[PDB]
Formats: structure tokens, C-alpha cells, sequence
RNA sequence: CUCCGAACGGUAAGAGCCUAGCAUGUAGA
RNA sequence: GGCUAAGAUC
RNA sequence: UGGUUUCUCUUCAGAUCGCAUAAAUCUUUCGCCUUUUACUAAAGAUUUCCGUGGAGAGGAACAACUCUG
RNA sequence: GUGCUCGCUUCGGCAGCACAUAUACUAAAAUUGGAACGAUACAGAGAAGAUUAGCAUCCCCUGCGCAAGGAUG
């Protein structure tokens, strides 16, 4: 279980434990219970990466501690 | 820094009555005479007048020896490239002054027709002035400084026409 | 030459405005 | 007030209040060391004579300036806050003293003595108005509007301190070591004695940096500068008569 | 609108039921009103000119007619029919036909005084037209 | 060129009529193929053209935000602001599928509450089909009844947020 | 045994062209 | 022209 | 003797003025320390804020119900 | 407008008495002038140095600063 911490800009900073073979729509979902946004307007990105919705986590060879920039669509 | 307590005006800015009322603002209306805060001045000239303030500074206004609103001089009444210029104060000077030096402005919505507020508006419901004239076409260190004086350019032109 | 005076404002605005 | 006021020479006024034995207010503003300070007996304020380019209006229990009072042309070493006075007596070292008022704080008057760069002032509000002092060529003062009474005798030393007491004594403490000790009405030096050193200070050394009389007036007590704060006792004698 | 208090209001208000719901229908339209025509406060004039004829009703069926009961005066007064404070001014002899409460304010004019809305048209100036921008009328 | 097709006409029922739809969603709806070949030049006449050429109902699609047509038109309608006559007309006129459903993201946005279900009503009865662009950019089809349930169900349409002044049992004490 | 951290110390450096969400409310004739 | 460790200095 | 209330403004508060309790600053202490602010809490005294207490001044409501004596 | 005159004196009204005495940076305005270090295309931080250092004796920006930092004569 990989703690990725989707840190954006503007003091929103959160810890998100996901499992290695958890899907990126289910990392959204905890990533919102944290954050206070819909699942549904988050989109990561990492120097303008923005990541799918459909690629598990152990496909981007996510470890743990790999911060992700959060934005909001 | 910049304080005042009392206006130097002229008499005809200070309106038609022996007694008026005046409400000071201290440090504000940003003064462009000097740019700096001066106490802004405001008051009433009288029924239907244009209820103005003070827009110059208070040391800015001393070296000029100028009104507080209208800002043309202090005894004469000619503007400041007239009064540079040259006794010929006491033949361009007039008595008397005139009410749209204390007219208020015109009503925009009835130069476009839509006049909604009808006889209770206190905008003067008239023709505006030509926009052809140099006399309409002045500035703020234009009318201060006597560089690019349109008024006292014709005060002087006018002075030799018999 | 300021000179103010220690007369009432009501008594003074409603002498001029009549 | 309890609250023993110092001023520092690293720019703060630090007002150690003695109610904890601790910094209380530590105020700031100057721009260098402080040479004296005073404090008023009414206005609730403390004059902190700087040698920057001025002194300063400080606030007590405010910890904030009130006006300042720039008058000198030079560092201002003496201070004076009477309550008799309007202004506020400030020494100057450009040999021109000043009585700056408190409310404007403009100098009403300036001296018109002191050759010498003006660096001691002393008041005596027993019988008469407040003197004044200079290293070379003193003379006495008055506190309205100020008015030379008479000089001072043949002290030519670097005066430092100058204490005065209600009985009619007049000390002069200067750097030399000479205290010459005279009187506010006579004007001759009645005394005139010159103290010792301590063993390890060098031979040319002592100097009376302050002096000031007792609570009590009774034993006199002048600080020189060989690291040594002397006190000066009372004696009872009759064979002292001057011509 | 709820009454916001639940404690069974006595005989009368049903007698004054749809007359005050005409009034209250009619602010909450006003205040329903958009921002445009309305110079700078003139969208507060409909404010308080319904709220002027919402005390003008109580007052008139408590002082005038008397025709309304006390207990119902008092239970209308705190459900918010009618302020206190118009009802006090119009108690006096020197205000019976006020505009509004604000223009009563002394300190409300920079100049110290009272507005326009508080001054008689024979006592004024001939050749004037003006409304009170803050009471809402004269 | 994108702050208001008006200068002063009207305001919407909250902010300025630009700002109904989310900041984040209007801010790549600026910058966007379909919308600048459209905001150089919208009249009224011009609005019931492109309209009717597009035949699709949805909001943004893919990674980046990729608005829709129909939520392109809807923001160039919105910035027009015209007038409830021709709102009306695009809501009643039968020429197609999408312009009634054009005409009722408006009516819903910037329309009054009681106007919102006097307008929506008709639309219920309606049992056409429509093309919906889904989130990962495949298309699913819509009924018209769907679609019109939709906007008076709970605020989830694509890039809408606007809830009524009260609920329809809360009105139904009010008004019919 | 359940005490959960945030920012700065960070993306450079420049040349030609292109488009924008902003602000003031004047005396004068 | 002042204070800095003949300021360290082949 | 004669007034239940309510709102404005003028002092001192050494009473758990507060039957409960925040932040900042100053002078000393510990832990981390890597530039600094955000830090941890032990002691003491200086402000700000949430508030309050008696005693004169001015308006409104029945001040008239007649309260104590 | 509100209440009253042993008023004219009808009770339709008129005249007088008492109270109420100056709100409004005045408009639903008129115009006036433009700023991303923002995208796109071009080349891509040198593949190379012999004075040995600081302290005080004039201002913009980040920051909430009686902490702090960049540029300065």
C-alpha cells in the first residue's frame, strides 16, 4: 500500500493510502474524501501529464511517497 | 504631511449668499494640483447650483494665488497665462460673474433621449457645447500652468478688436 | 481673515434661507 | 513610577522596570547611543537625550515616541525636565544650548554662553530658578526664558558632572579629578579638592564621570572613572573662612 | 411565511389574515425586483414604501378604527407586521405622516440635520421637485 | 470578444450572466476550436444556425476539458442574452431534438423558478431519442424525457449548477 | 496503541510577433 | 578614511 | 420619601471583577535543529480581544401601579 | 399633515392658533485610455582564469512582521 500524497498548491496537501493494484478512478475517490471536491473535477497532473481514468496505479510505477499535483477541471 | 483648515477661494466659487455651509474631508479627493491629499472642501453655492468641492491643493493653490474650484486667479479673473502675461488685469477683470461657473452638469440620459427621471432631475437638461472650440478642449496643468492656455490665448485676442 | 462667531447654526440657516 | 529607567549606548532605551528585575518595555527609535535620560516629575514621559542628532520624546508605558525634538547641531548630551520650565532643557555639544517646548518642540530660546561644547546642566529649585553648566567659561541661568546671573570660577577642566543641593552647595565633577566644590550663591570654591585613584588604575585616570547627592542630603556620592563609586561624608569644622 | 412563533395567535388575525398577505405578497415581489431602472437606492423605495403601508394598517385598525384587539396588537407586533419603533413615532403630534425612520435620525446627515421628507411644502422653497433619497418620498 | 455580448441588457439571477457556469469549466470553454470559430461573430439569427447543425448533448470529454457544442452554444447564448421571447421559441419549435434541449439549459440557468417548471412541464411528455457524449468520449443515448427529468432532478448536469427557489411541493402550496 | 505538519531555500537566462479580466468619474467655455 | 586575525600572505 | 424598564457616555476596578479562559509581546529555560517563520511547555510580567461590576448625565414605554419605610 | 378656536359660524367650508425647517462624493450616466513572462516558431546555461575577504558612515518587490530575503551609490 502506497501513500501518495496529492499535494497541489494553495495549502491543499492530503496523504492517500492506495493499494498497487487500485485503479486511478478509485484513487480519485479517496483523494476526494480528503480534499472536499467531486471525484468527478480532479484531474492529476504532472508537468502537464494528465493521467487517465481507466490505468491502474502499478502501471505508472506509482511507489510510495510519489507526490502528484492536483488540479481541478 | 499635507493639512489645511480652511479654503482659499474666490468669491464667486463661494456663492451667491453672506452664508453657506462647508464639510471638510481631511487627507482625501487625491489633490493633482500637487499630488497630494488636501482636505476637500465641499459645499453649496446656492438653489439649483452644481454643489462642487475643492480639487486643487492647499500649497500647491498659494504660489498660483488662484480660487480653490475654479481656479482662474484671485482678484482679476483672468487665467494664469492671462495674468502672466502682462494695468491689464483691471480691463480683462469682470464683475459680476456668471452662473455656469456654479451650473451643474448636463444629463447624459437626456442627450441620448431617455430621460427617465423627468423635472426632479438635477442635471441640466440642455445642449452641450460645441465641441469644434478650443475652450472645451483644456487639462489640468493646461488651465494651472499658463502652457496651452485656450482661454487666456482669445483673452488676449479679443482685448485688440476695434 | 477667518473670523468665526459663537452665534446658534439653526437660528443662522433659517434667517438666511427666508 | 517603580521603574528604574537606564539607556544604553547600543541605540535602546531599556527600561529595566524593577517590579520583576527584567526588560519590561524596551523601547527603540534612535538612530545611535543615548547620552542621558530624564524623567519628567509631571507629564508621564521620559526625555532620552540620544547623541544621533537629536533627543526624544519617549512615551512612558506606551512604548512609542511622542514628537521630535530636533534643535541641536550636534549630539545632545544634557537633558534637563523641569516642571517650573515649559520647555525642556536639552545640552548641546555644539556649544549652543536649547529649551525645546514639549507641546510644539521647537527651541524657544537658545544660550548665548558656552564656548565650550556644553556637555553638563544642573538645577537647583530650593530658593532660586535652574542653573546651567559648561566645561570651560560656565555661568549660572534662570528658568524663565533663561538670563545670566553670573559666571562660573577658574575651572578650566572637562566638566562631566555638575550636582546641586538644597543647603547651597555646588558640586562640579569634571574628568580631570579636580571636584571642585563651590556655592550657588557666593560662587567661590569652598572646597576644591582633588580625589585619589585605585591602585590598579593608572596614574591619570580619575575622573568624576557623575555625581549626585543623596536622597537624604547627607553623604555626597560621585562615581569617578576608575572603576570606584566614592561616597563623600560630612565633616563639622569652622576654620574654612574665605576672603 | 411562517409566523415563527406556533402559539395558536387569538380572534382578529383572520379578520386581518388576506389583507396582510396582500402586503406581504407585495414586498416580497418588490424585493424579487431586479437591480436595473433603479439608480443607486432607488430599489429600496418599493422597501420601504410597503413597509410603510404594512404599519399604516395596524396603526389605523389599533388607533383609528380600534377595531383590532390588544392581544391581537401585541401578537402582530411580534410576528413582524408592523415596527415598534414606527408605531412610537407616529404617537407624537409633531410626526403622523413620516416617510421612514431613517430620515427621523439625526445623525444620519452630514451636515447635522434633519431631510427633506420631514419638512412642510409651504414652509420650503417655491420651485422644488426633490424626493428624500434615503427616506424614499416626502 | 468574451467578457458580454451586451453592454448593459440584463443580469443574471446571481453574478453576471458570463459567470453562470463553473470558472473552471468557462476558462477552457474560452479557449477552444468550436468556440473560436464561433465567438468572432453570434447574432440571433446566427444563434438558431449553429444549433441546429449540432447534434449532440453533453458537457466536457477526455483528459484535457473538451467542451461540447451544446455547452459551447450554451455559453454564447448566455453572453448574448436575449430576450424570453425568442427563449421561448427555441424551447416550442419542433425542427429539432437538440434546439428544444438548446433552449431548455437556458430556460433552467437564468429563467425565474416559476417559469423553469412552467416551461420543463411540456417537455416531460416528450419520448424522442438523443446522442450524449459520456465521459471518456464514446457516445450513449438519451432519451428526451430523460434529459428533461434530468435538469429537474438534483443539480448533476454537465457544468450546471442553479437550484430552483423551492422544491415542487413547497411551490404547490403557493401556486399550481 | 491511533501525536495527522505547512511555506521559503525550486523551475531560470532572451530575441521577433500575437491577443486579453483590469481603472479614473473633475474645474473650464 | 576607521575597525577586523604584524590581516592571513611567495 | 414617591419610577419598573431600555439605549447612549464618565470614572475606579484588587471581589473565583471570569464558579470558565484565548492570542501576541518582553526577560530567562528545554527538545529538535539545516536558512527563517509557522514550532514543545516551565517561570514571571506587559498589551489586545470575548465580557462584567457601583455612580452621577440625556431619550422611549401606564409612570403612575402607588414599591419599601 | 395632525389636534384645537366660546372665530366667520355653517356644521358643506373658510381663517387663525400649536408641532413638524433644508437628505442628496447628487444619475438608470457620457466617455477616456491598456497591463499576463501567457501560447506558438527561432538558438539553447558554455566543451576554459593570477587580487586574499567584511563591517556602518541612498530605495522597489515577496512576506503579517519590532524575524527575514533579492537589488543597490
Amino acid at each position: 500500500m502506497i501513500e501518495v500524497v496529492c499535494n497541489d498548491r494553495l495549502g491543499k496537501k492530503v496523504r492517500v493510502k492506495c493499494n498497487t493494484d487500485d485503479t486511478i478512478g478509485d484513487l480519485k475517490k479517496l483523494i476526494a474524501a480528503q480534499t472536499g471536491t467531486r471525484w468527478n473535477k480532479i484531474v492529476l497532473k504532472k508537468w502537464y501529464t494528465i493521467f487517465k481514468d481507466h490505468v491502474s496505479l502499478g502501471d505508472y510505477e506509482i511507489h510510495d511517497g510519489m507526490n502528484l499535483e492536483l488540479y481541478y477541471q | 504631511w499635507e493639512d489645511a483648515d480652511f479654503p482659499i477661494l474666490c468669491q464667486t466659487c463661494l456663492g451667491e449668499n453672506p452664508y453657506i455651509r462647508m464639510t471638510k474631508e481631511k487627507y482625501g479627493k487625491e489633490c493633482k494640483i500637487c499630488a497630494r491629499p488636501f482636505t476637500v472642501f465641499r459645499w453649496c453655492p446656492g438653489v439649483r447650483m452644481r454643489f462642487k468641492k475643492t480639487e486643487v491643493c492647499q500649497t500647491c493653490s498659494k504660489l498660483k494665488n488662484v480660487c480653490q474650484t475654479c481656479l482662474l486667479d484671485l482678484e482679476y479673473g483672468l487665467p494664469i497665462q492671462v495674468r502672466d502675461a502682462g494695468d491689464m488685469l483691471l480691463k480683462l477683470a469682470r464683475t459680476t460673474p456668471y452662473y455656469k461657473r456654479n451650473r451643474p452638469h448636463i444629463c447624459s440620459f437626456w442627450v441620448k433621449g431617455e430621460c427617465k427621471r423627468g423635472e426632479e432631475c438635477p442635471y441640466r437638461h440642455e445642449k452641450p457645447t460645441d465641441p469644434d472650440d478650443p475652450l472645451a478642449d483644456q487639462n489640468i496643468k493646461d488651465r494651472y500652468y499658463g502652457i496651452n492656455d485656450p482661454v487666456a490665448d482669445k483673452l488676449l485676442k479679443r482685448a485688440s478688436t476695434m | 481673515y477667518a473670523e468665526p462667531a459663537h452665534i446658534n447654526d439653526f437660528m443662522f440657516e433659517q434667517q438666511r434661507r427666508t | 513610577s517603580p521603574y528604574l529607567f537606564s539607556c544604553g549606548e547600543d541605540k535602546q532605551v531599556k527600561c529595566w522596570d524593577l517590579e520583576y528585575n527584567k526588560v519590561i518595555r524596551h523601547y527603540h527609535g534612535h538612530l545611535s547611543a543615548v547620552y542621558g535620560l530624564d524623567l519628567h516629575p509631571t507629564i508621564d514621559v521620559l526625555v532620552t537625550c540620544s547623541r544621533d542628532s537629536t533627543a526624544r520624546i519617549w512615551d512612558v508605558r506606551t512604548k512609542a515616541s511622542v514628537h521630535t525634538l530636533s534643535g541641536h547641531t550636534n549630539a545632545v548630551a544634557t537633558v534637563r525636565c523641569q516642571a517650573a520650565e515649559p520647555q525642556i532643557i536639552t545640552g548641546s555639544h555644539d556649544t549652543t544650548i536649547r529649551l525645546w517646548d514639549l507641546v510644539a518642540g521647537k527651541t524657544r530660546v537658545t544660550l548665548t554662553n558656552h564656548k565650550k561644547s556644553v556637555r553638563a546642566v544642573v538645577l537647583h529649585p530650593r530658593h532660586y530658578t535652574f542653573a546651567s553648566g559648561s566645561p570651560d567659561n560656565i555661568k549660572q541661568w534662570k528658568f524663565p526664558d533663561g538670563s545670566f546671573i553670573q559666571n562660573l570660577s577658574g575651572h578650566n577642566a572637562i566638566i562631566n558632572t555638575l550636582t546641586v543641593n538644597s543647603d547651597g552647595v555646588l558640586v562640579s565633577g569634571a574628568d580631570n579629578g579636580t571636584m571642585h566644590l563651590w556655592d550657588w550663591r557666593t560662587g567661590y570654591n569652598f572646597q576644591r579638592v582633588h580625589a585619589a585613584v585605585q591602585p590598579g588604575s593608572l596614574d591619570s585616570e580619575s575622573g568624576i564621570f557623575a555625581c549626585a547627592f543623596d536622597q537624604s542630603e547627607s553623604r555626597l556620592l560621585t562615581a569617578e572613572a576608575d572603576k570606584t563609586i566614592k561616597v563623600y561624608r560630612e565633616d563639622d569644622t569652622a576654620t574654612e573662612e574665605t576672603h | 411565511k411562517v409566523k415563527r412563533s406556533r402559539k395558536a395567535p387569538p380572534d382578529g388575525w383572520e379578520l386581518i389574515e388576506p389583507t396582510l398577505d396582500e402586503l406581504d405578497q407585495k414586498m416580497r415581489e418588490a424585493e424579487t425586483e431586479p437591480h436595473e431602472g433603479k439608480r443607486k437606492v432607488e430599489s429600496l423605495w418599493p422597501i420601504f414604501r410597503i413597509h410603510h403601508q404594512k404599519t399604516r394598517y395596524i396603526f389605523d385598525l389599533f388607533y383609528k378604527r380600534k377595531a383590532i384587539s390588544r392581544e391581537l396588537y401585541e401578537y402582530c407586533i411580534k410576528e413582524g407586521y408592523a415596527d415598534k419603533n414606527l408605531i412610537a413615532k407616529w404617537k407624537k403630534q409633531g410626526y403622523e405622516n413620516l416617510c421612514c425612520l431613517r430620515c427621523i435620525q439625526t445623525r444620519d446627515t452630514n451636515f447635522g440635520t434633519n431631510c427633506i421628507c420631514r419638512v412642510p411644502k409651504s414652509k420650503l422653497e417655491v420651485g422644488r421637485i426633490i424626493e428624500c433619497t434615503h427616506c424614499g418620498c416626502r | 470578444m468574451a467578457n458580454r455580448t451586451v453592454k448593459d441588457a440584463h443580469s443574471i439571477h446571481g453574478t453576471n450572466p458570463q459567470y453562470l457556469v463553473e470558472k473552471i469549466i468557462r476558462t477552457r470553454i474560452y479557449e477552444s476550436k468550436y468556440w473560436k470559430e464561433e465567438c468572432f461573430g453570434l447574432t440571433a439569427e446566427l444563434v438558431v444556425d449553429k444549433a441546429m447543425e449540432l447534434r449532440f448533448v453533453g458537457g466536457v470529454y477526455g483528459g484535457n476539458i473538451k467542451p461540447t457544442p451544446f455547452l459551447c452554444l450554451t455559453l454564447k447564448m448566455l453572453q448574448i442574452q436575449p430576450e424570453k421571447d425568442i427563449i421561448v421559441e427555441f424551447i416550442k419549435n419542433e425542427d429539432f431534438k437538440y434546439v428544444r434541449m438548446l433552449g431548455a439549459l437556458y430556460m433552467r440557468l437564468t429563467g425565474t423558478a416559476i417559469d423553469c417548471y412552467k416551461y420543463l412541464e411540456p417537455l416531460y411528455n416528450d419520448y424522442r431519442k438523443i446522442k450524449s457524449q459520456n465521459r471518456n468520449g464514446e457516445f450513449e443515448l438519451m432519451h428526451v424525457d430523460e434529459f428533461i427529468d434530468e435538469l429537474l432532478h438534483s443539480e448533476r448536469v454537465c457544468d450546471i449548477i442553479l437550484p430552483r427557489l423551492q422544491k415542487r411541493y413547497v411551490l404547490e402550496e403557493a401556486e399550481q
